[PDB]
């Protein structure tokens, strides 16, 4: 039922996008992160601080222990929970229940952090990154298998300034114009090919290998759009040319009374096509973000990150089933009535090399 | 490398039974969720049945319901779909399937 699927979800960037799911019998509710960037379904499996509640076991009459546990570390924050299995019901979408693998937090670290709704979360990527070890059949393997859905999903995310996690399909409420579909280079993170970076039209000097160095991944759990250090500096000095040293490191605000004054940025990425390319663009609107602003894009040390700065532009179809990432631009996505994204193409890739991608 | 490898199909009248197995390798397959799914000619992938790691916890389609019954032999890695009363509308590949891998499956042939 994917148009029930529509609002299903809660939240914004800075504190995520959110999904209400019932788990074990009796049900028992729990609001959980959505993230393309891991693989793993956890929940919280004691109290905590910012949280208001967790996941008992003992009071869910079909939950079994697998036996044996499991640390997950991200750079940012960490868990160490049980690995268990029970079913699970997404209240609006389906009509039944299903048997899944879940994780029940009783150790974290900057993981469960100040001003969160959310008390676990669903790991959306491939089985590749699940741990222990790919064997354990992600959610997404889970539902796809038992729910007789295809093996897509979608996101329209419509916080800036809730949104929609659609499980088996595309609705086509959710976006306006043409969808542009770029090829899956690794099924793991959801792993894409960059061409091209451009600020207000200009090209940075960047071979095509540093924005794919080692990785560029479409992540709704990652908040910023997160650059490799060399294209960070690239782009901060495009930016800040074309318009406070801690604003760009994130370390202080930047205040008015603002958008008129900064450039459209453009990533072009490669059609299915290889010699076309689209690209996608976000406005000022985007990255210089309301809170007073804070800068939306940061530094990394290894990864480009499409985070929820960019997703919250597109409507994004994780095509796993033609392994393919799809984009369109959002209905939701305008602030005071005006458009805060767009999409383009085709361009020729002539004068990029045939892969991009180490 | 991991491995599934399904057997037990073939022909048989309605009314009729039978016992499909899946050899698992590569993985501890006592510790993984096991599903049987389907694909009837002209119709999309049907989930049948799945069972947890235990055994203990069994869930079935409706349509196969009080008919077919799964399950498990841990210690001989072994993954059961028995079948009975059977349909012309169960004819069928049959695929046991874990963690996003499925074996060649087993074609099930039921026919007046
Ligand atoms: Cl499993």
């Amino acid at each position: 039922n994917f148009l029930a699927m529509v609002d299903n979800l809660q939240g914004d960037s800075g504190r995520g996008y959110y999904l209400e799911m019932l788990i074990g019998t009796p049900p028992q509710k729990l609001q959980i992160l959505v993230d393309t960037g891991s693989s793993n379904f956890a929940v919280a499996g004691t109290p905590h601080s910012y949280i208001d509640t967790y996941f008992d076991t003992e009071r869910s009459s079909t939950y079994r222990s697998k036996g044996f546990d499991v640390t997950v570390k991200y750079t940012q924050g960490s868990w160490t929970g049980f690995v268990g299995e029970d079913l699970v019901t997404i209240p609006k979408g389906f009509n039944t229940s299903f048997l899944v693998n879940i994780a029940t937090i009783f150790e974290s670290e900057n993981f469960f952090l100040p001003g969160i709704k959310w008390n676990g979360i669903l790991g959306l990527a491939y089985a590749t990154l699940a741990k222990p070890s790919s064997s354990l059949e992600t959610f997404f393997d889970s539902l796809v298998t038992q729910a007789n859905i295809p093996n897509v999903f979608s996101m329209q995310m419509c916080g800036a300034g809730g949104g929609s996690l659609v499980l088996g399909g595309i609705e086509p409420s959710l976006y306006k114009g043409d969808i542009w579909y770029t090829p899956i280079k690794e099924e793991w993170y959801y792993q894409i090919e960059i061409l091209k970076l451009e600020i207000g039209g200009q090209s940075l000097n960047l071979d095509c290998r540093e924005y794919n160095a080692d990785k560029a991944i479409v992540d709704s759990g990652t908040t910023l759009l997160r650059l490799p250090q060399k294209v960070f500096d690239a782009v901060v000095e495009a930016v800040a040319r074309a318009s406070s040293d801690g604003f760009w490191t994130g370390s202080q605000l930047a205040c008015w009374t603002p958008w008129s004054y900064f450039p459209k940025i453009s990533i072009y990425l490669r059609d299915e096509n290889s010699s076309r390319s689209f690209r996608i663009t976000i406005l000022p609107q985007l990255y210089i973000q309301p809170m007073c602003y804070r800068f939306g894009i940061s530094p990394s040390t290894n990864a480009l990150v499409i985070g929820a700065t960019v997703m919250e532009g597109f409507y994004v179809i994780f095509d796993r089933a033609q392994k393919r990432v799809g984009f369109a631009a959002s209905p939701c996505a305008e602030i005071a009535g005006a458009a805060v994204s767009e999409i383009s193409g085709p361009f020729s890739t002539e004068d990029v090399a045939s892969n991009c991608v180490p | 490398q991991v491995q599934l490898q399904e057997s037990g199909g073939g022909l048989v009248q309605p009314g009729g039974s039978l016992r499909l197995s899946c050899a698992a390798s590569g993985f501890t397959f006592s510790s993984a969720i096991m599903t049987w799914v389907r694909q009837a000619p002209g119709k999309g992938r049907e989930w049948v049945s799945t069972i947890g790691s235990d055994g203990s916890i069994t869930t079935y389609a409706d349509s196969v319901k009080g008919r077919f019954t799964i399950s498990r032999d841990n210690a001989r890695n072994t993954l059961y779909l028995q079948m009975n009363s059977l349909k012309p509308e169960d004819t069928a590949v049959y695929y046991c399937t874990s963690a996003g891998r499925r074996g060649p499956g087993t074609q099930v042939t039921v026919s007046s």
